[PDB]
C-alpha cells in the first residue's frame, strides 16, 4: 500500500514494498513513525496505514 | 611570520564559534577540498601550520576535511585561514571561554519564568514582559470544583506557556546533577536574577523558582497523586504571556508525574538544606507523601488529559521514573527500604545506561545518583554492572563522535528534540570521567558542545543570541509577539530531523525550531562542567 507523507513542502507517496527501515519516536504529542525507502520520511502514528504499523511491529 | 594573503569568511569552514579550552581538542570541519591551514591571531601572526585530513561524513554523504589545531594552547583570539577556501569566524581560546554562554543559557531560564514580570538587557537589547498567569490554577478537572489552588511560578515549558511535570523531571534532574557534579564550580557563580543578593547560590535560586511550582502539584485530597500539568484547554496564540487570560487548570495525575515529583523534591531537600532548611523539610515531607502513594499503588497510570490539546509528555512507562525516585529518596535519606527498591529495579534493566535519553527515559539519572553516592551498603555486583555499562556507553559515544565528520556525539540519529540529547550526552561522559578519568570523555563532551555552536553542516549556532548566525525565528510566543527583531536569548532549538540538513529556522517549524526547558537544561549541564574550570 501507499504511505502519504510531506517532505521539503511537497506531498509525496511511497509504497511500503520500497520501505527499508521503520522505527518510532515518542514526541511531546505522540508517536512518530520514521522510515527510509529506496529517501527519508515520517508520519504520525495515527496517519500510518496498518501495513506500515505492521512493519514497525516486526522491526520491533 | 604573518599571513600575506587577505582571507574572507567562507561558510564551508565550520567550527565552534564560541571557542576552545587550553589542553583540550580543537577541530574544524572544512567542507571543501584543502590541505594546508593556519591558525592566525587577529593581527595576522601565524601561530600554527597544519594539514587537514580527509574524512567521509557518512551522515551528510560527503567528504570533509578535518583541521586539528588542538596543540594551539595560548589564550587569545584567533581565526583559521585555509588557502583556496577562506577563513573561519574568529574564536577564543580561554579557560573561561564557556562562562558567558553558561550565563546566557541560565538567562534563558530566568526569562522563561511564569507568574512574575521578567526583565533583562542582553547585548543592549531589553527583553521584558509583565506578570503572567497569576490565576494559576483551577481544580475543576480534578475534583469538579471551580476552586483556585495556587500553582503559580515555575518555568514556561517551551514555545508555549503551559507547565508540565514530566518534562520538568529531566530538566530539574539534569540541572540538580550539574549542581552536585560541579558544585565547587557553580556555587560562586552570580547570575542576572532578582535573587542575586540573597544568601542562596544564584544557580539554586533559579531552580527554586521551578521547585516552588512543582510543590503545588500534589492533589488537594492529600493522596499524594501529582497533577500532570497546568494548562489552558487549547494552545493560545502568538501573544505575550501577560495577555493570555484564558483559565488554566490542573490536569489529572499520572504515575510518572508522581514519581518525577518524588525524585525532584527528594533532590531539592538535600540540595537546599544548607541554605533554606525550612524549605528542605517541606520538600522531603512532600516527597514522602507521594512515595507512599507510589508504594501502595504500583501500576503505571497515564494522565487523563484528552480534554486538553496542549503538550502530552505521556511517557510510555513509569518504571524508569520510579527507579529514579527510589535512587533520590535513598541518596537523600539513606533508608534501606529505598536502597532495596532501587537495587531491585535496577538489576532488572538489561542495559543499565542508555546513550540516547530524555524526558521519556530518565533511569540514567538514578543510575548516576546511585553510582556516585558516598553512602555505604550498595551491592558490589550491581555497582560493577552499572559501572561497566556506563563506561561501555561512554566509550561508544567517544567512537561515534570521532567517526562523525562534525564530531556529533549522537551520530546519525535525528528526531524531534535531538539537539538537546546531543548535549545531554555530556552527562554520561562526565560521570564516566569521574569514575574512570579519561581525557577522551571530556574531549567528547566538548565535541557535543562544539557541534551545537557551529561545528555542524549548517555552520550555525543552535542557541539564540550566541555564536555564529544563531537561530532568529524560533517557534516561541514571546519572540513572535514582542517588538524586538532578535528572538529571546539563550535557547537551544530542538533541531532538524529526519535528516542532518532538515533544520529550518522559521517560526512555523515547531518540529525543528521550538525551544524547551529540557533542551536548555542539557545545554546548562554541558556548559556547567566548564565553568570555573581547571
Ligand atoms: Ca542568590
Ligand atoms: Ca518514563
Ligand atoms: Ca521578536
Ligand atoms: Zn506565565
Amino acid at each position: 500500500v501507499k504511505v502519504k507523507f510531506v517532505s521539503s513542502g511537497e506531498e509525496k507517496e511511497v509504497d511500503t514494498s520500497k520501505i527499508k527501515k521503520v522505527w518510532r519516536n515518542l514526541t511531546k504529542y505522540g508517536t512518530i513513525v520514521q522510515f527510509t525507502y529506496d529517501g527519508r520520511g515520517y508520519v504520525r502514528e495515527l496517519d500510518a496505514p496498518k501495513e506500515l504499523l505492521d512493519m514497525l511491529a516486526r522491526a520491533e | 611570520a604573518k599571513i600575506t594573503e587577505n582571507y574572507q569568511f567562507d561558510s564551508r569552514i565550520r567550527l565552534n564559534s564560541i571557542g576552545f579550552i587550553p589542553n583540550h581538542s580543537k577541530k574544524a570541519t572544512i567542507a571543501a577540498n584543502c590541505s594546508t591551514f593556519y591558525v592566525v591571531k587577529e593581527d595576522g601572526t601565524i601561530v600554527y601550520t597544519g594539514t587537514a585530513t580527509s574524512m567521509f561524513d557518512n551522515d551528510t554523504k560527503e567528504t570533509v576535511y578535518i583541521a586539528d589545531f588542538s596543540s594551539v594552547n595560548e589564550e587569545g583570539t584567533y581565526y583559521l585561514a585555509v588557502p583556496g577556501v577562506g577563513k573561519s569566524v574568529n574564536f577564543k581560546i580561554a579557560m573561561n571561554v564557556y562562562e558567558d554562554a553558561f550565563k546566557t543559557a541560565m538567562l534563558g531560564m530566568y526569562l522563561l519564568r511564569c507568574g512574575t514580570s521578567v526583565s533583562a538587557t542582553y547585548n543592549g537589547i531589553h527583553y521584558s514582559h509583565g506578570p503572567c498567569h497569576t490565576n494559576d490554577a483551577y481544580l475543576d478537572y480534578i475534583n469538579g470544583q471551580h476552586t483556585k489552588k495556587d500553582s503559580t511560578k515555575g518555568w514556561h515549558d517551551a514555545g508555549d506557556y503551559n507547565k508540565y511535570v514530566v518534562n520538568a523531571g529531566i530538566t530539574v534532574g539534569s540541572m540538580f546533577l550539574a549542581w552536585e557534579h560541579f558544585k565547587d564550580q557553580l556555587e560562586p557563580v552570580a547570575l542576572e536574577i532578582p535573587e542575586k543578593n540573597n544568601s542562596i547560590p544564584d544557580f539554586l535560586d533559579e531552580l527554586k523558582y521551578e521547585i516552588d511550582w512543582i510543590l503545588t502539584m500534589q492533589y488537594p485530597d492529600g493522596s499524594g497523586r501529582v497533577a500532570h500539568k497546568v494548562s489552558t484547554r487549547n494552545f493560545g496564540g502568538f501573544i505575550m504571556p501577560e495577555n493570555e487570560h484564558d483559565e488554566r487548570f490542573f490536569v489529572p495525575w499520572s504515575s510518572a508525574a508522581t514519581a518525577d515529583f518524588v525524585a525532584m523534591t527528594a533532590m531539592a531537600a538535600r540540595i537546599f538544606r544548607p541554605y533554606d532548611p525550612q524549605y528542605a523539610e517541606k520538600c522531603i515531607n512532600a516527597a514522602k507523601v507521594s512515595y507512599e502513594f507510589l508504594k501502595n499503588n504500583p501500576a503505571n497510570v497515564f494522565a487523563n488529559q484528552s480534554g486538553f490539546s496542549t503538550g502530552e509528555y505521556a511517557t510510555v512507562s513509569d518504571a524508569d521514573d520510579r527507579l529514579w525516585a527510589a535512587a533520590e529518596m535513598w541518596e537523600t535519606l539513606g533508608d534501606e527500604e529505598y536502597l532495596r527498591d532501587f537495587e531491585n529495579r535496577a538489576a532488572q534493566f538489561s542495559k543499565k545506561i542508555e546513550a540516547d535519553f530524555d524526558w521519556d527515559n530518565v533511569a540514567n539519572l538514578g543510575m548516576f545518583t546511585y553510582l556516585l553516592s558516598e553512602r555505604p551498603g550498595k551491592n558490589p555486583a550491581l555497582v560493577q554492572s552499572i559501572k561497566d555499562s556506563l563506561l561501555s556507553t561512554a566509550d561508544s559515544i567517544v567512537r561515534t563522535s570521532q567517526n562523525h565528520g562534525y564530531g556529533r556525539t549522537l551520530g546519525t540519529t535525528y528526531y524531534w528534540g535531538c539537539n538537546g540529547t546531543v548535549v545531554r550526552q555530556t552527562m554520561i561522559l562526565q560521570v564516566a570521567n569521574k569514575i574512570s578519568p579519561n581525557n577522551d570523555y571530556v574531549n567528547a563532551a566538548l565535541d557535543a558542545i562544539s557541534h551545537v555552536f557551529g561545528r555542524n553542516y549548517y555552520n550555525r549556532s543552535y542557541v539564540t543570541g550566541l555564536g555564529i548566525n544563531p537561530p532568529m525565528n524560533p517557534h516561541d510566543r514571546r519572540s513572535g509577539a514582542d517588538g524586538i527583531w532578535e528572538p529571546w536569548p539563550g535557547y537551544l532549538v530542538g533541531g532538524g530531523w529526519p535528516g542532518p540538513k532538515d533544520w529550518v529556522d522559521i517560526q512555523d517549524s515547531y518540529q525543528t525550531n521550538e525551544i524547551a526547558i529540557n533542551w536548555n537544561a542539557a545545554l546548562i549541564y554541558a556548559l556547567a562542567g566548564f565553568v570555573n574550570y581547571n
